[PDB]
């Protein structure tokens, strides 16, 4: 109310309204879902046009080799947050010849965002994030809060009408997790999860947006005819 | 009125609300506990387990700061985070000037200062954290507690979150009950046991128990995560108690 | 932040004037009256000083008349210690040309940079502006005798004569009536003394609340000198007209 | 962080006022009174000491200070503010003078300094003015004895005598019925002490009274001899025992 | 460093500072360009409740950027100082480059590049000013006027005026020009401009300056008993 | 209203957030005094540790800046170790710089100067707090000068400073009117510290126990603290009488 | 007031969402892509007739293989334009080759975000940027002042825009021949703009893989005007 | 005083066919009269049929071929994955090169 | 570059400067201009440093013009080397220092005198009758002592430097290729095509 015109003014309460008006921006968001098992970590984004006119919005985003992200809210501000995790991903290939583990990618992406949240003048990233790799531990996804907030899941969906997919995925939980070495059962258990966020609308061939990266398999995206496989 | 609409600025009572407001941040987070014992210190915290898919062990909120010293705070996580990054600067350029690693106090003050500087100016925002933290040093064990104001002291047991009273209650008896001294393996599972006892405040979500601990013959004086057999053991003695 | 406690010196009105220049003229509409006369053989300017005591050291004592070189001198209206800064800047300016081209800096030249310096306090870094307006006059071998104005908004003119501070709508009224083209120096000081003596909000005008002086080419041959009249010589001149 | 504050925090009211030099002034007039006066041969300012507490020992405390040796001011308003300035005041008589000229400002240029340094806290970002009124009492070898009022502003008038602060009205009416200009330099300190009694309500003695002058050289107070050129400081912190001297013969 | 956004967009997507700056300019005397078969004329109200002036040294109305293009202007008096030195700058350091002087679009394209600047710069306000830039290409015969705004837009103008009353004289304008047929000579010009001035101005005395660029840079500013000869004949042909 | 928000004079010529700080000053609930004797200069202070499960040790608001100068603070501990973290490296830099020990009045002067500014410029609040430096000084001898956050600094032949600070002042005034001198005439500094505790208890009518009190002295060449044991061997004299 | 990359409680950027407001009260641009090119039309909309209207510039070349329309605050345009020749350029100086129509959108989106307490406001100037390169042939993008752009197969913008693009919804097809999206733009913008459309108040431009860029001349826009009241009429 | 160069010896040799293309390299490293390595491979395969080697002072070598294998990683990045063509690529380490004109790579560089 | 010369005659000042342009073993040009209009009065000739002396000369006339159209007036000759001596005074403590020696040759239409100052790379400026840079000086100025009159006229100052580049033209190591001869009066300044 009062307290809401920049993010460095606690409320009365201690909540910072900037950054719950950035969380915000999330929710408005086309649904996206991130879920893995031991071998694999699969992305699934439902794109979302202007018109019939347009492109579909990618919402998907390779950072390296072996980790990448999917996006729900501000697309620009994910440009950026991907654009740093490249860096910080070839920093340590080039430094130290050495694969950026995911868990450090989580830590780095937090405290960028937390430095936005402290000063004046700045405002919180509008967007929120779901990453996945393989690396020395094996598979991870990772869900990305512009409040600063980083958390290692087994699955997850962020975006509108998030929470359809979000309690499927904790029923499928123990079914899911055990999908080793099957990279299109996983992605089929995805591909359903995010189906219980659908309304009035279902997943189309320019409307589905894949990614899978694993113990033998880069970080890649499918899109277009790709994806008719899983319709 | 419009005294507690920026940072920095005196209340005719001579108070900074702002502060006193990330106060209110930090009232609303998860409990998290520092107790010290005969040779060292044991940190514990609350993790709410929001939802089934959240990877048991795997979202560590307990961080250490060069190898003998612990961190835990209550409040807006990213916060703390931040506050720790600034700590490990300090503990490193204390460490390359003066070879010797970081003496707690002089840890304590670094992180002191710096929170004290976030209430300075209306262009910054104060922490939404109370950090516990300490370790051993060459005169023994310390342990601290730090406040969005900047205020610290040593404790000989401390406690912050939704759940500080119950706690602190709980603390206040340990200190009465052992005036000689607590042993390192026996405050770990004391840590446990508090920290059951002031999830009653948090109820509605089951959680995760994190606990850590500094001791010198216990860890050899350096920092180190409870884990395995220690840590079940102590999960044990804490369900005992609470039935 | 601070955002809260910015007055904004360099923003429009809706009706496109700049408030901070509006309420500067304001400030040195209740200053002491300057005058200044251009005649063909020099210039007169006269200054009332701000209500005096009689304990005021009046001989070492400048307020209102300032000399920029020594063909050009100005009269001020408005804050006395904000002149000062826009007069070293001036003064260093003035040196400045000298050194670079060996020859004295043309008056324009002099007076467009003054009023481009206060141009900036009203575009750009939220400063309040220089509450100041001057009188200029001076001599250089192109436009011969000059007198200028420039005010807090950057803004200068040229003049034949012309008054700055307190009461000039009257003052230039009076100078408009009896001012023609062919007047003298001495005719010139007599007329700038009769404006303020009519314009005054004081009971009576006298020697100890005036500032004077010429621009002539009264000294000897094709040079012009700069004479800053002392108390006794004001008292003299203050009679020889019989205001007093 | 950083000063964000890069904006005038002074700025003119529809009226014309510029505020916060006008609160300045308000300042000013609540402080302590504080005096000047000019002699034939020398000058004299004077003031009461207001001391804070009995235990505080006010012979620490200093309100007329020396700027040059032959040089010194007084105040009335924020002693806080008026330290500094008296700081920046001697450290611009020499960066700015005697470091390039090597000798002393004359009065009036030292003035003119500090006068700017006050000018600045009116325009500046992020500052609000000084909240004093200084005297400035000197000698020079070209302009004799002279005595200058600086304000908030950054304006300054020169004075045969004046006052400033809490009673400032009375004690210049005072001051005009008893000078002229044929005042020896005892006359003016005599008249000083009977002005200053008007204002001061306690005790009024060598210990609660700090006067100076500026008067001949004193070469006693030099500290060294073999240059012939050099004779001394004309500033000069008179003594509680010589003040007490003074208030017998009132 | 002063940082402010002081320019920004309100609710129903204007910029206020920007729109108020055009206010300024409604308020400046007016000034209007007229362009012929062969030159152009650059016209220019003053104001007469200031007599007592000396028009020798007083700043004219009319600058020359370069000597084959003029500038004219409606608003503060100071800012348009500021556009006219930064113009005059990038004309001969345009020439230090490219061997050639500017073109009247690469000159009046510079000046309104300025003044955009000031609207999405942090610290500044914009320009209170309006040009009128008037001139011909180097080697080209071809008559060239533009017209700037605090916005940053510019464009070609047949005739335009732009300050107090600007409106009704560009209605005499809008009537009174014709495309196919512009004034085929240097008289034709400047009483069409004198025209226009004269449903705004007062007296055709010292109010009015005119001042004439032909091809090949031959720029003159006309003399009181020169214009007046303009306004004697235009209010005998008006008596009918 | 936001002439009482920042540093800037109200219409009455008054600085609201200067006056404020002071208020912030007895958030504490702490009361000190300090004394000089021939030899010796004594700064006392209360202790209030409310809870239990605080470490007593590390609850202090006296400071040593230096080997020579002694600092006790009233106000918040965040502002209180600002400021003495500050006055350490300055008292630091002039040793440094000019090749002989910081003076307890020029330290003072510099730290008056410093919360000065902060009462100036805006971006800077000042500190919520009031410096008392004590030392024997090698040229002044024993010294008392103290600091406020309007930037005023006075030397003092005693002082106190609290919320119950008259009571404590006049109390000292009374004392100074009968023994007729400008100190506390006696030659160990024990006895310096017992007429300090003896003339806290009379001000505020309370008695003290080791741990409700604090003392910092300085002598020629050093100023130390006292610990418990040593105020409870300074307790029992003074009961023993 | 309040900070200039404010979030609004419904997680937008108040200045972003209020400089939407400013394009929507300028001129129309319409924008068609089809297997032969992509034409790109604007409403020019002079403000007096004694404005020479060749000297309103809204359509404007990249690169040679790249175009680009315009509106509402066009003098923002200046710097996005100056930007975009640069990047294209620059492009073709490290890497001896065209630079991809996207990659160079993405370049001149960058500049958008860039402004807070980088510059004072964001732009108040949307654009609409066609041309075509080897990878993914012909291409039109709507690049807007929040960071964002959209691929197109038709577009308008400005003024009239919400009605002329529920024409282009009706009207475009896979198959359109570069002579149909030309009359195409032609015939909606005619019917989104307040004055009749002719040669001097409407212009129209092409980007073919074979000629690169071109703006048509008011003697062939008129044609095509006149080829398209003949056929209105012919049925 | 400090010599920030080097000599690490070795030769390479590039040949092109109808439908392919060789770059042939020996893999001993020296210093002076020494034999650092028997087997140092410095023909590497960067990505996008792309083969390179850079032949000289083998620290320039390493650094100049790390920088190409990174711009072929960022290159992917920017512009969705096109393939890098050789005569790109030329025109690239072209830059690369120049960059450090007054400081320069001790190395005879062929793709 | 290597050959400019200047005589200051009753009413007028004549600049000749050296046709030649010479890098290494070959005369790369031999028409060459090493002159610069600074104001419609005022004619600057340069000779020094490859690269500098052109870059220079273009900086200076760029500043005059400027100043120029900036008060609607020509700058005085005096005025105009006094502005170049102090760039090049500058320019003398500058980490790359301008290497270029000029002739400044001027008409004051307010005196209605010709004036020709002669400055040096250091800013080394003097007022003279007839200026010389580099060896020519060495060959000239003795030549001038002998037949220079004060009150020469035009034709007398072309006939008097026909001598002094025919001397160069015997006694001289290097082919210079000939002079362009410009000469500044009342009227302005213009060149001799016939020397
Ligand atoms: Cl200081």
């Amino acid at each position: 109310n009062n307290y809401d015109g920049d993010t460095v003014t606690f409320s009365p309460t201690g909540r910072l309204f900037q950054v719950e008006y950035a969380l915000e921006a999330i929710k408005q968001g086309s649904v996206t879902v991130g879920l893995r098992s031991n071998t694999h970590a699969v992305l699934v984004a439902l794109k979302r046009n202007a018109d019939e006119l347009s492109s579909y919005q990618k919402k998907i985003i390779k950072c390296d080799e072996h980790m990448g992200l999917s996006l729900a809210g501000l697309a620009p501000d994910a440009r950026v947050l991907s654009n740093y995790l490249r860096q910080q991903c070839n920093y340590s290939s080039l430094v130290f010849n050495r694969k950026l583990a995911v868990e450090r990618a989580g830590h780095l992406l937090c405290d960028k965002a937390q430095k936005n949240t402290q000063s004046y003048g700045g405002r919180p990233y509008g967007v929120g994030l779901l990453i996945i790799g393989y690396d020395k531990s094996g598979a991870h996804l990772l869900e990305f809060q512009p409040s600063g907030n980083v958390t290692e899941l087994y699955g997850t969906a962020i975006g509108a009408r998030s929470q359809g997919a979000k309690t499927y995925l904790e029923r499928t939980l123990d079914t899911f997790i055990k999908i080793d070495g099957n990279p299109d059962e996983l992605i089929k258990a995805g591909v359903e999860a995010i189906s219980q966020s659908l309304r009035d609308e279902s997943l189309t061939v320019d409307n589905l947006s894949i990614a899978i990266v694993g113990k033998d398999t880069p970080f890649t995206i499918y899109d277009g005819e790709a994806v008719a496989k899983y319709i | 009125t419009g005294y507690d609409l920026s940072n920095s600025v005196f209340s005719p009572d001579g108070r900074n609300f702002q502060v006193e407001y990330a106060v209110k941040a930090v009232e609303n987070g998860t409990t998290s506990i520092g107790i010290k014992c005969n040779d060292g210190v044991v940190f514990a915290v609350e993790k709410l387990i929001t939802s089934k898919l959240l990877v048991p062990q795997k979202n560590v909120k307990i961080q250490v700061v060069d190898r003998h010293i612990g961190c835990v705070y209550s409040g807006l996580i990213p916060d703390g985070r931040h506050l720790v990054n600034r700590g490990r600067e300090e503990a490193a350029s204390f460490k390359k000037l003066y070879k010797t690693p970081i003496p707690i106090p002089a840890f304590a003050d670094r992180l002191g200062q710096y929170v004290q500087a976030h209430t300075l100016y209306n262009s910054v925002r104060p922490f939404g954290v109370s950090t516990i933290f300490g370790g051993v040093d060459k005169n023994g064990a310390h342990l601290y507690m730090l406040e969005p104001s900047g205020s610290y002291w040593g404790y000989k047991g401390a406690a912050t979150g939704k759940g500080r009273q119950s706690a602190k209650a709980e603390l206040e008896k340990l200190v009465d009950h052992h005036p000689e001294g607590l042993s390192a393996r026996e405050a770990v599972k004391q840590a446990a046991k508090i920290i059951y006892l002031a999830h009653e405040d948090n109820k509605e979500k089951d959680f995760e128990l994190e606990i850590s601990w500094c001791s010198l013959s216990e860890t050899n004086g350096l920092h180190k995560f409870v884990k395995g057999d220690l840590l079940q053991e102590a999960i044990d003695f804490a369900q005992k108690e609470i039935n | 932040g601070s955002r809260r406690y910015d007055s904004r010196t360099t923003i429009f009105s809706p009706e496109g004037r700049l408030y901070q220049v509006e309420y500067a003229l304001e400030s040195i509409s209740h200053a002491g009256t300057a005058i200044g006369i251009m005649a063909s053989d020099g210039i007169v300017l006269a200054a009332e000083r701000k209500v005096t005591s009689t304990l005021l050291e009046q001989d070492t004592s400048t307020e209102k008349l300032y000399k920029l070189n020594d063909k050009i001198a100005v009269a001020v209206a408005g804050l006395t210690a904000d002149a000062e800064i826009l007069i070293n800047t001036a003064r260093i300016h003035a040196q400045n040309y000298l050194k670079t081209y060996n020859e004295d800096i043309p008056v324009e030249i002099l007076v467009r940079r003054l009023s481009d310096i206060k141009q900036g306090y009203t575009q750009h870094g939220g400063l309040r502006p220089f509450g100041v307006s001057f009188i200029y006059a001076g001599y250089d071998d192109r436009y011969g005798y000059q007198l200028y104005t420039s005010n807090p908004s950057g803004n200068y003119t040229g003049w034949k004569a012309i008054s700055v501070g307190a009461n000039t709508s009257a003052a230039q009224t009076l100078l408009q009536m009896d001012y023609k083209d062919d007047m003298k120096v001495d005719d010139a000081i007599e007329l700038a003394l009769k404006t303020l003596s009519k314009t005054t909000d004081s009971s009576a005008l006298t020697y100890d609340r005036l500032e004077f002086a010429t621009i002539r080419k009264g000294a000897n041959d094709g040079e012009v000198y700069q004479k800053i009249f002392k108390p006794q010589e004001i008292k003299d001149i203050l009679v020889k007209t019989g205001i007093t | 962080m950083t000063d964000r504050y890069s904006f005038s925090l002074t700025t003119f009211s529809p009226s014309g006022k510029l505020g916060q030099i006008d609160y300045a002034l308000t300042a000013v007039k609540q402080g302590v009174t504080s005096l000047g006066i000019k002699a034939t041969n020398g000058v004299v300012i004077a003031t009461e000491k207001k001391s804070s507490s009995p235990l505080a020992m006010s012979e620490t405390l200093s309100k007329v200070s020396l700027l040059t040796p032959d040089i010194g001011a007084v105040y009335s308003g924020m002693g806080p503010d008026y330290r500094v300035l008296v700081d920046k005041s001697r450290k611009v008589a020499h960066t700015s003078y005697k470091r390039i000229y090597g000798e002393y400002p004359p009065t009036k240029l030292l003035v003119s300094e500090v006068a700017k340094i006050m000018q600045e806290a009116t325009q500046s970002g992020g500052v609000r003015p000084f909240g004093v009124s200084l005297l400035i009492a000197g000698h020079d070898e070209f302009n004799g004895f002279s005595l200058y009022q600086v304000d908030p502003s950054g304006s300054y008038f020169p004075w045969k005598a004046t006052a400033i602060g809490k009673g400032s009205v009375a004690a210049k009416t005072f001051l005009e019925k008893r000078w002229n200009d044929e005042l020896e330099l005892e006359d003016a300190i005599h008249i000083a002490l009977l002005t200053l009694k008007e204002s001061v309500e306690g005790e009024f003695n060598g210990d609660t009274i700090e006067l100076a002058i500026i008067g001949d050289e004193n070469p006693d107070l030099l500290g060294y001899t073999g240059i012939p050129t050099d004779k001394g400081p004309r500033f000069r912190k008179l003594t509680s025992q010589e003040i007490n001297d003074r208030l017998e013969a009132l | 460093g002063y940082d402010r956004a002081l320019s920004i967009f309100s609710p129903d997507g204007h910029i206020f500072q920007v729109e108020y700056a055009l206010e300024a300019v409604k308020r400046g005397t007016c000034a209007v360009g007229v362009k012929g078969k062969n030159c152009v004329v650059l016209g220019c109200e003053r104001r007469s409740t200031l007599k007592l002036q000396d028009t020798r040294i007083t700043p004219s109305k009319v600058s020359k950027i370069d000597s084959h293009v003029v500038l004219s202007f409606s608003g503060l008096n100071a800012d348009s100082r500021i556009l006219i030195e930064k113009a005059r700058v990038e004309a001969q350091s345009h020439r230090l480059t490219l061997e050639d002087p500017v073109t009247v679009e690469y000159l009046t394209r510079y000046v309104a590049g300025v003044q955009q600047r000031y609207t999405q710069s942090g610290g500044v306000r914009p320009f209170g000013v309006s040009t009128l830039i008037a001139g011909f290409d180097p080697r080209d015969d071809e008559p060239k006027l533009y017209q700037t705004e605090p916005s940053g837009i510019y464009s070609s103008w047949s005739a335009q005026t732009i300050g107090r009353n600007s409106k009704t004289v560009r209605e005499f304008l809008e009537k009174n020009y014709d495309r196919k047929e512009p004034p085929a000579t240097v008289e034709e010009c400047v009483k069409l401009t004198v025209r226009s001035l004269l449903e705004v101005v007062q007296t055709g005395a010292k109010n009015i300056e005119i001042t004439v660029v032909k091809p090949d840079s031959d720029i003159v500013a006309l003399s009181s008993e020169e214009i007046n000869q303009y306004v004697t004949q235009i209010e005998q042909e008006k008596q009918e | 209203g936001y002439d009482r928000h920042i540093t800037i004079f109200s219409p009455e010529g008054r600085l609201y957030q200067v006056e404020y700080a002071f208020k912030a000053t007895n958030q504490t609930n702490i009361n000190s005094l300090a004394v000089r004797g021939k030899d010796c200069t004594v700064v006392i202070s209360q202790k209030k540790v409310p809870d239990k499960l605080l470490d007593p040790t590390t609850v202090s608001y006296i400071f040593c800046i230096s080997r020579t100068i002694g600092m006790v603070v009233n106000g918040p501990i965040p502002d209180a170790r600002n400021a003495a973290l500050r006055a350490k490296a300055e008292a630091a830099e002039f040793r440094y710089k000019y090749g002989y020990d910081m003076p307890c009045d020029v330290l003072a002067k510099r730290m008056a100067n410093l919360s000065q500014i902060y009462t100036q410029r805006a971006y800077m609040r000042p500190l919520g707090v009031i410096l008392t430096f004590v030392s024997v000084d090698e040229e002044l001898g024993p010294s008392i000068y103290k600091t406020d956050p309007a930037g005023y600094y006075v030397g003092y032949k005693a002082t106190a400073t609290g919320p119950k600070q008259q009571e404590i002042t006049t109390n000292l005034e009374n004392h100074f009117k009968k023994s007729k001198i400008d100190h506390i005439n006696e030659e160990s500094w024990e006895k310096v510290v017992e007429f300090a505790i003896t003339h806290m208890i009379d001000a505020l009518g309370t008695e003290f126990s080791k741990n409700d009190l604090e003392v910092g002295v300085a002598t020629k060449d050093k100023f130390f603290t006292l610990s418990a044991e040593n105020i409870e061997e300074r307790l029992v004299a003074i009961a023993e009488q | 007031d309040r900070g200039v990359s404010t979030f609004s409680p419904e997680g937008r950027l108040f200045q972003v969402e209020y400089s939407l407001e400013a394009i929507k009260l300028g001129s129309t641009a319409i924008g068609i892509a089809t297997k032969e090119g992509v034409v790109l039309g604007v409403e020019k909309r002079a403000t007096s007739p004694l404005l020479e209207s060749d000297s309103i510039e809204k359509i404007v070349e990249i690169d040679r293989h790249i175009g680009c329309a315009m509106s509402g605050l066009t003098a923002d345009a200046r710097s996005m334009i100056e930007h975009a020749r640069t990047a294209a350029v620059t492009h073709n100086l490290y890497y001896d080759e065209d630079i991809n129509v996207e990659s160079l959108t993405q370049s001149v989106c960058d500049l958008a975000l860039r402004f807070g307490e980088l510059m004072s406001r964001p732009f108040g100037v949307a654009l609409l940027i066609a041309g075509h390169d080897a990878d993914d042939g012909y291409q039109l993008f709507h690049a807007e002042p929040s960071g964002t752009f959209y691929r197109y197969n038709a577009k308008a913008i400005g003024s009239g825009s919400e009605g002329a693009q529920a024409e282009l919804l009706n009207e475009w097809h896979s198959s359109l021949t570069l002579k149909e999206a030309e009359l195409l733009v032609l015939k909606i913008l005619k019917q989104v703009m307040e004055e009749k459309l002719d040669e001097n108040n409407a212009q129209l431009s092409c980007i073919t893989k074979q000629d690169g860029f071109k703006i048509y001349d008011n003697e062939k826009t008129a044609e095509l005007i006149k080829e398209l009241k003949e056929k209105e009429a012919a049925e | 005083q400090f010599n920030p160069y080097g000599d690490n010896g070795g030769t390479i040799l590039g040949i092109a066919g109808e439908d392919f293309a060789v770059l042939a390299g020996d893999t001993r490293n020296i210093t002076d009269y020494s034999i650092n390595s028997r087997y140092e491979p410095k023909v590497f395969d960067c990505g996008d049929n792309i083969v390179m080697s850079a032949n000289g002072f083998a620290a320039d070598g390493d650094a100049l071929v790390k920088r190409f294998k990174n711009s072929v990683k960022w290159y992917h990045f920017d512009h969705n994955d096109k393939k890098l063509s050789i005569n790109s690529a030329a025109r690239n380490i072209q830059h690369l090169l120049y960059g450090k004109r007054f400081f320069p790579y001790y190395v005879h560089t062929i793709i | 570059m290597d050959i400019i010369l200047g005589i200051r005659v009753q009413d007028s000042v004549i600049l000749a400067s050296s046709k030649a342009v010479t890098r290494g073993i070959s005369v790369l040009k031999d028409s060459d201009d090493k002159t610069r209009q600074l104001s419609p009065h005022t004619l600057m000739s340069f000779a020094g440093e490859a690269g500098d002396t052109v870059q220079f000369a273009e900086y200076i006339q760029a500043n005059i013009q400027l100043y120029s159209i900036r008060e609607d007036y020509e700058l005085s000759p005096q005025a105009v080397s006094s502005f170049v001596r102090q760039e090049l005074a500058k320019s003398i403590r500058s980490r790359r220092p301008y290497q270029v020696n000029v002739l400044i040759g001027g008409y004051d239409k307010k005196k209605n005198k010709p004036e020709l100052y002669q400055i040096d790379y250091l800013g080394t400026k003097v007022e003279l009758p007839y200026g010389a840079h580099g060896y020519s000086g060495f060959y000239t100025f003795s030549l001038l002592d002998h037949h220079y009159r004060p009150d020469m006229t035009t034709e007398e100052g072309l006939d008097l430097l026909k001598l002094c580049v025919q001397e160069l033209e015997k006694r001289m190591p290097m082919d210079f290729k000939g002079v362009i001869v410009k000469i500044v009066d009342k009227d302005g300044i213009r060149q001799v095509d016939d020397f």
